[PDB]
RNA sequence: CCGAGUGUUACAGCCCCCCCGGCAGCAGCACUCGCCGAAUCCCGGGGCCGAGGGAGCGAGACCCGUCGCCGCGCUCUCCC
RNA sequence: AGAACUGGCGCUGCGGGAUGAACCGAACGCCGGGUUAAGGCGCCCGAUGCCGACGCUCAUCAGACCCCAGAAAAGGUGUU
RNA sequence: GGUUGGCCUCGGAUAGCCGGUCCCCGCCGGGGGUCCGGUGCGGAGUGCCCUUCGUCCUGGGAAACGGGGCGCGGCCGGAA
């Protein structure tokens, strides 16, 4: 019981001005607003929880209608401290603005 | 045998050079110029017969496969898992209150005891503050907390090791009949010996906690980020 | 959930630069009392470039075409309409999360409004240079509802002053009620640790 | 091409003096660290023994 | 009279500047000298991405090349 | 309209100049990581959400970045 | 699609804020001395729920409003 993940929305794709590169997203986690203080979040394992029609889940519990796309923080981005991240899929581009879930794994400190 | 007789200071660089090592060993007065079985016969056990039979064992193959992939290329020494190294973070010492993150427990504050010969580390909240038994957890899936307690002479039991924490099951069926393995319908009762191993290490963690007042409520609680709770604005 | 921006003292574009980014991230921002929005430059200049804005009009019929909104809620709303990519569906649904309200509604008058110190007339302009209200340049052009908008504010600022009197009436006790010496210990733990 | 200057015994395969160039200078910057803790303490605990 | 503030001419009875003989122990340091740096330099720790591809001059080799060059440690002598 | 020296479009995409044959970068197998060029960094739009530095500037027709997209003489007790 | 909610002064910026006897508002508050605090601690960089694991034996502090709610019934309160 209790949330064990820092909040984070999905902000866009790693783009130039015309073309975008789909292979790495970039985020905006809630709370960092400077590059100098995002060093905690490098390497943390982040996940995109969403809903769909069948079931397919992993633990001992029976499958229900949730499925996920895992991923990890690659590096920092910009002076204002947002974070780009490379999932093991590409984001569906529907998730623009809706949150992802940055966990507490990869915890060095 | 002897010890190294060369202290290291950088990994792979000794402190004494090539000429001074020749004096420390004193190799000048120990320089030197000095200096199959396959099997045997079985008995005969035979009449109208002679000759105890052939030296023959580990014979030829009856059957070669059609093709073979060529042999590997040796690449380097790339030693297996029970031979590498053990490493912990510097902020985990015996008695450091940890935080579970990946488990079924998921946040329960526990007490670190000992990092075994596997990289994983045996760690328990005591059984009467949490419902955490003497489980192993991993290094990188737990957050260490800067509050500590001194269990420097806790006298930790010998026979609990990696081998005491393994999981087992054995296959009788390879055949489509209406059992799902026919032994998975069974709660496990190895617990009738782990209990005796618990209160032989649980019973001396409780008086070590009750020196500091607030702590037996602190292990009772669970860790949770809610609203003003920001890590990197949080000294753990 | 929802953030409720107050609108007085703010500049127009400096606010809507911030609002248009916080709405493309998925929040719901509600701009409240957009009537009292300052705008830069003297009043007669801002009136001209909104009077000369009114002639932007397609010549063959104006029923199709440039929809000059006049109320100062839909003045600010058209500004965010410029600074959003509203032709995509990514921008159509960035106007589903903005509802700038003229005056203060009853859903939001018993909320606590927020202010942004990146768009304030206090912080941003040098104090010797003239400004203009979105109040009386929107009334001067078309928006015929200035009287009945300020009339409802004094009914809001009547039931607010009696609330602010009665919250401090409630608050006057918990400094004097805290006076008892009975609860001494639970303040060792907080004067030491950020009371 | 494994990088020289970043792993050892590839410098040494190409430059054998580079190891004894290294443990001649780690000594003169570990003994000079002791010469800046001892001399430092002999002027940090010096006037701390005055007053 | 005390205390503050104006306007004074006035060279020490707050101070500063330039000289002529001195010590402490001096750090490019009490984050302004942040200089330019390194055969005058090395050590440690994170993060990301990848893992591409029958080597036995020797024992007539035998489940099965941890092997080549390189830098190493110990013994085939002793005391402690 | 016509010539001289070099380069380019013509045969050529790509990042930039809002769009563009020739301009500034840079010339192309299929891609993973890294870094930059001309350019930029309030919002469209990746990036100043730096506690940036020192000034100039009120426009009832402000100004805003090569080629490049609307201007001169003369004048102002505007103001530096 | 989401992993707790803030139930509200007005406004000032070369200043505003809190606490306050007296006179003026149908027995409470508009108007002045007086007392505080001010890079805002009567601090949405804060605040209160709160991270309450459940439950028992069993002591101390705190506690005379009990608190879930089909309640049962009255009331007046809030028009943008």
């Amino acid at each position: 019981s209790g949330r064990l993940w820092s909040k984070a929305i999905f902000a866009g794709y790693k783009r130039g001005l015309r073309n975008q590169r789909e292979h790495t997203a970039l985020l905006k986690i809630e709370g960092v607003y400077a590059r100098d203080e995002t060093e905690f979040y490098l390497g943390k394992r982040c996940a995109y929880v969403y809903k769909a029609k069948n079931n397919t889940v992993t633990p001992g519990g029976k499958p229900n209608k949730t499925r996920v796309i895992w991923g990890k923080v690659t590096r920092a981005h910009g002076n204002s401290g947002m974070v780009r991240a490379k999932f093991r899929s590409n984001l569906p581009a529907k998730a623009i603005g809706h949150r992802i879930r940055v966990m507490l794994y990869p915890s060095r400190i | 045998p002897h010890c190294s007789r060369n202290p290291v200071l950088v990994r792979g660089i000794g402190r004494y050079s090539r000429s001074a090592m020749y004096s420390r060993k004193a190799m000048y007065k120990r320089k030197y110029s000095a200096a199959v079985l396959a099997t045997v016969t079985k008995p005969v056990g035979g009449d109208k017969n002679g000759g105890t039979r052939v030296v023959k064992l580990r014979k030829m193959p009856r059957y070669y496969p059609t093709e073979d992939v060529p042999r590997k290329l040796l690449s380097h020494g790339k030693k297996p898992f029970s031979q590498h190294v053990r490493k912990l973070r510097a902020s985990i010492t015996p008695g450091t209150i940890l935080i579970i993150l990946t488990g079924r427990h998921r946040g329960k504050r526990v007490v670190f005891l000992k990092q075994l010969a596997s990289g994983l580390l045996l760690v328990t909240g005591p059984l009467v503050l949490n419902r955490v038994p003497l489980r192993r957890t991993h290094q990188k899936f737990v957050i260490a907390t800067s509050t500590k307690i001194d269990i420097s002479n806790v006298k930790i039991p010998k026979h609990l090791t990696d081998a005491y924490f393994k999981k087992k099951k054995l296959r009788k069926p390879r055949h489509q009949e209406g059992e799902i393995f026919d032994t998975e319908k069974e709660k496990y009762e190895i617990t009738e010996q782990r209990k005796i191993d618990q209160k032989a290490v649980d019973s001396q963690i409780l008086p070590k906690i009750k020196a500091i007042p607030q702590l037996q409520g602190y292990l009772r609680s669970v860790f949770a980020l809610t609203n003003g709770i920001y890590p990197h604005k949080l000294v753990f | 959930q929802v953030l409720v921006l107050d609108g007085r003292g703010h500049l127009l574009g400096r606010l809507a630069a911030i609002v248009a980014k916080q709405v493309l991230l998925g929040r719901k921002v509600v701009v409240v009392r957009c009537e009292g929005i300052n705008i830069s430059g003297n009043f007669y200049r801002n009136k001209l470039k909104y009077l000369a804005f009114l002639r932007k009009r397609m010549n063959t019929n104006p029923s199709r075409g440039p929809y000059h909104f006049r109320a100062p809620s839909r003045i600010f709303w058209r500004t965010v309409r410029g600074m959003l990519p509203h032709k995509t569906k990514r921008g159509q649904a960035a106007l589903d999360r903005l509802k700038v309200f003229d005056g203060i509604p009853p859903p939001y008058d018993k909320k606590k409004r927020m202010v942004v110190p990146a768009a304030l007339k206090v912080v941003r302009l040098k104090p010797t240079r003239k400004f203009a209200y979105l109040g009386r340049l929107a009334h001067e052009v078309g928006w015929k509802y200035q009287a009945v908008t300020a009339t409802l504010e004094e009914k809001r600022k009547e039931k607010a002053k009696i609330h602010y009197r009665k919250k401090k009436q409630l608050m006057r006790l918990r400094k004097q009620a805290e006076k008892n010496v009975e609860k001494k210990i639970d303040k060792y733990t907080e004067v030491l640790k950020t009371h | 091409k494994k990088n020289p200057l970043k792993n050892l015994r590839i410098m040494l395969k190409l430059n054998p003096y580079a190891k004894t160039m290294r443990r001649n200078t780690i000594l003169r910057q570990a003994r000079n660290h002791k010469l800046r803790v001892d001399k430092a303490a002999a002027a940090a605990a010096a006037l701390q023994a005055k007053s």
